[PDB]
Order: structure tokens, then sequence, then C-alpha cells
């Protein structure tokens, strides 16, 4: 039925470490870059009222 | 014109120069505003003010000669101007009204006077002015938690909390004899050197100076406040300069000089200068510029400054002046390098030789304080002439090439897009 039996399952195995890598790494640039805006404080200050 | 130092008890430093006739002894001491926490910020304003007010009105009634005073860090700059031959008048006072005593002058109500006048000041100083409340504010971003980065001024509620004892603590405990120079620029020549040394001419509580514990640091952030009333916009980058008594200052202050300043109101600026001025003036990028690189003895910083009318292409100027930063390390036309020298050594030698005394005296102390002798505009020229382009390239791979910028710009901001198009730009060409 598909005579690609044993090179698929082998480029799968390639494929999926080398994803899951890439996905991890991914993960943590996204929580270093976006770090940078993830943890901004902002100080409220009444303005004078005068108009 | 030759600057001689020595220690007896206090270290008397003296700059004769018969060129101008106003002589004026002074007093320097080495902790201002920095070797001073948070809590308490505004107690050297107050000395400062209180003496301005009522050491001022006594001293023309009683003799002739005016008085000042300055504050940047660590620089409580105290100096009495007089006529070339009444020094020794001055000496008197200054030992009769500034060291002792402390209880005449701090009378309860010209210290609230003071108290008020410098709240009413420091308040319209944070409503009017903005050039030096975005430079304040960069100062406080770049050293958070550090004794370096609470203003020169202070801020009102720190102000509130100060009636007497804190002033008086901190009188006894900066007031020293350690780290008080006695300054003499001027056309006096020596009795400054005896007269400095009497009976009792000697700063009360000797001891030493309280030493912080934490140095400094630095790390980026932004302390902007981003309000639409006001029309123009205002940016303040920085880099971590370089710290007096380094073999890096000059060649920093070269690095500091090649862009240079700018005026676009003017037909005399608008026309010369460097590639990015040529690239700004198509349009109304920018409206002008201030590259200063300010250092002190815990760091320094390279300083940066706009104030744009134009609201909507920050992010251009923004660019252009990194792009222009960033390839300062790759590669510079050495007539950029001898322009920068001789304009540099124009800018010193109008510094150190200004007709007014006071700010020579100023100087004098900052470097006599620091260095430990002060290092003659000669030896500057001559160490600056072997300013090659090697070393400049040198120092810019190592203080510009991805490192961390502190900015803090008030008024119409949010065109500025906000931290990674104004810093991961900063190397981006293939270097
Ligand atoms: C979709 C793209 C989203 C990402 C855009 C991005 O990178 O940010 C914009 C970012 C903003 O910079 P800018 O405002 O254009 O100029 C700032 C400096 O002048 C930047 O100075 P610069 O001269 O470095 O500007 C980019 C420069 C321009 O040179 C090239 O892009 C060469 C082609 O590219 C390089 O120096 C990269 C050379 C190495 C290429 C490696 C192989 C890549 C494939 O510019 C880039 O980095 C553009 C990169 C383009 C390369 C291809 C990107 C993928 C395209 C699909
Ligand atoms: C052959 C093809 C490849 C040629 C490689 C050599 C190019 C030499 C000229 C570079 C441009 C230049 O040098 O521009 C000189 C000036 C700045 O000079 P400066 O930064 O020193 O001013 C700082 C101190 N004076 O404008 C610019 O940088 C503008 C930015 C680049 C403009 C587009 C350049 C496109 C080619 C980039 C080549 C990258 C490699
Ligand atoms: C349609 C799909 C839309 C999504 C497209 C995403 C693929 C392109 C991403 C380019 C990001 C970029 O080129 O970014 C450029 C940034 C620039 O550094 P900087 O931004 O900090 O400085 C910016 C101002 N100086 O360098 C990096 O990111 C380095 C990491 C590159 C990672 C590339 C991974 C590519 C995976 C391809 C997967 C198949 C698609």
């Amino acid at each position: 039925a598909e005579p690609e039996h044993d090179e698929r399952k082998r480029l799968g195995l390639k494929t999926v470490i080398i994803l899951s890598s890439l996905y991890l790494l991914s993960i943590w640039v996204k929580k270093f870059k976006w770090a940078g805006i993830k943890t901004r404080k902002f100080v409220f200050n009444p303005p004078k009222p005068r108009k | 014109a030759e600057v001689t130092q020595l220690s007896n008890g206090i270290v008397v430093a003296t700059e004769h120069n018969p060129s101008a006739h106003t002589a004026s002894v002074g007093v320097v001491f080495g902790s201002g505003a920095a070797n001073e926490n948070p809590y308490n910020n505004g107690v050297s304003n107050l000395w400062k003010n209180i003496f301005l007010s009522k050491e001022n009105s006594a001293v023309a009634a009683k003799e002739g000669l005016a008085l000042s005073s300055n504050i940047s860090r660590d620089f409580q700059s105290y100096i009495v101007s007089s006529l070339p031959g009444s020094t020794d008048k001055s000496l008197d006072f200054l030992n009769q009204s500034f060291i002792q005593q402390k209880a005449n002058l701090l009378s309860s109500s010209n210290f609230e006077a003071t108290k008020k006048s410098v709240l009413k000041q420091v308040q319209d100083f944070e409503e009017n002015d903005h050039p030096n409340r975005v430079l304040e504010h960069l100062h406080s971003t770049a050293f958070q938690n550090t004794p370096l980065s609470l203003p020169t001024r202070g801020t009102l509620e720190s102000l509130e909390n100060l009636v007497v004892a804190d002033l008086e603590s901190f009188a006894n405990n900066h007031f020293l004899n350690s780290n008080a120079v006695v300054v003499g620029t001027g056309n006096i020549k020596h009795e400054d050197l005896v007269n400095s040394i009497e009976s009792k001419n000697l700063s009360l509580q000797t001891g030493t100076k309280p030493v912080l514990k934490k140095k400094a640091a630095f790390l980026g952030s932004e302390v902007r406040l981003r309000d639409d009333t006001l029309p123009k916009a205002w940016i303040s980058l920085a880099v971590e300069g370089e710290p007096v008594n380094s073999p890096n200052y000059f060649v920093a202050k070269l690095a500091a000089q090649i862009f240079g300043s700018y005026n676009a109101f003017e037909p005399a600026s608008r026309l010369q200068g460097i590639k990015l001025l040529d690239n700004i003036q198509e349009y109304q990028l920018c409206d002008n510029f201030n590259h200063f690189s300010l250092s002190y003895k815990d760091s320094g910083l390279w300083g940066f400054s706009t104030a744009t009318r134009n609201v909507t292409m920050i992010d251009d100027l923004i660019h252009f002046t990194l792009k222009q930063w960033n390839r300062l390390t790759i590669s510079v036309t050495d007539t950029e390098v001898e322009r920068a020298k001789s304009l540099l050594k124009l800018q010193l030698g109008q510094l150190y030789e200004s007709g007014n005394p006071v700010n020579d005296a100023n100087l004098l102390g900052a470097e006599v304080l620091i260095k430990g002798s002060k290092l003659s505009l000669g030896e500057a020229f001559k160490k600056i002439d072997a300013i090659t382009v090697k070393d400049v390239k040198a120092w810019a791979g190592k203080r510009l090439w991805d490192q961390d910028i502190a900015i803090a710009g008030t008024g119409q901001i949010e065109g500025l897009l906000d931290y990674m198009r104004i810093r991961s730009d900063m190397s981006m060409m293939r270097w």
C-alpha cells in the first residue's frame, strides 16, 4: 500500500526532533524579547487641576 | 600661572592668573548630591539657598563681595568672589559664617522661608523646564537604586520632611576636614597659602566621610512622562561613559565631538558638519542636538539630547543617529578625527580659560579632589595630539557595540518605538 514506510518513519523522527528543539528555542526567545514589556510598570499621578 | 598643592590639614590649591582682576577664594566639598540616600534629598539645596539668601544679604552691607555656589553630583562648590585686594576679609567672613556657627544662620523663620522658596523653585522647574527635566530623568533611570540617581534639587515629597535635625546631621557628617579643599582661583598668589592655616581655620568634626556601601551600576530603562499638552518632543539616549581618572577620558570626549552640536535655526550650523547633518536637512527631521560625555567618580555617561518640533519623524531621527553611532566603530575618515581634535581643543580652551574666575575655581576643585593633582591644559593638548584612529576604534568597540541604553523623554513621545527598534538596531549593520 505504501513502499515508503521505513523512510517515512525515519524522516518523521528527524523532523519531529528538529521541530521540538526549534519550538523550545522559540519559547525561550519569546520569553526573552517580550520580557521588555511583560514587566513594565505604570505609576499614575493626578495632574494639576488648572485650565 | 602654575597650580600649587599641599596638605596641611586642609588641601590648599592656587592658580594665579594676572589677566583677570576679580579675586575669588572658595571652598569645595567632594561629597554633594550623590553621597546621600534618597530619603533626605534636598539637604544640599537647603544649605545652598540659606547661604545664597542670608549670607548674600549680610556680605554686601558688611563689605564688598558677591557669592555663589553649585552642585552637580558630589560638588558642594561654594565660592566667595571679591576684589583682588580684599581676600582676607573674604576668608574671615567664610570662617565666621559658613563652618561656624551653623546655629545663627539656621533660624526658624529663615529656614522656613528658604524651605518655601525651594519648594516653589523645584515646582516651577518641574512644570516649565524640559531638557533639564529629561536629563535628570536620564540620570535617575540609569542609576536605579544607586547613590547617583537622585536629582540635584530633590522631590517635593522628600523636601517636605526636613526641618533642622537631618540638615544638622548632614552638616556634621560631610563638612569634615578630610575632603575640603580651599581653592584660590583669581589673581591671588600666596596669601591663600598662609592665611588658610591659622589658629582655628579648620572644619568641625575632623574624621572621615562615611563611605556608601554600593558603588554604581548600569541598566537600560525609560521614565517617559508622555503628555500631549506640550507642543514639542524630547529624547535623551545614553551609553555608559568613562569614569574620571581613566585612560579613556579624552578619547571618549573626542567621540563626543565628531557629531558635535547643532541648531536648525542658524545660517552657520545647518550647512557644515558631517554625514548625518547632510542626511537630516532634506526634511525637518530634528531641531536640536547636544552631544556630551559626562563623567563622575562613580561612573560616567555619554549623553545625547534633542528637542524636535516634528512629532511624526522621531523614529527616523533615532534610526539615523543610531546608524552613525554604529558606523563610528567601523570606518572613520582621518579628516574627521583631525577636525574633531581641532574643535575639541577649541572647546577645552574656551571652557578652562573663561574670563569668569568662578568656573575655573570649580574645575580646579573638581580635579584636585578627584585626580589628586590638576592636569594642566598643556598636557591635555600633548596627550590629545596622539589620539589616533586606532584608539577611537578600540574605545568605540568597547563602549558602543550592543550596549545598554537609557532613554527618558517627556512631551509627545508616542511616535517613539519602545525598546527593540531603539537598541537592537545599534549594531545591525554587517560590521
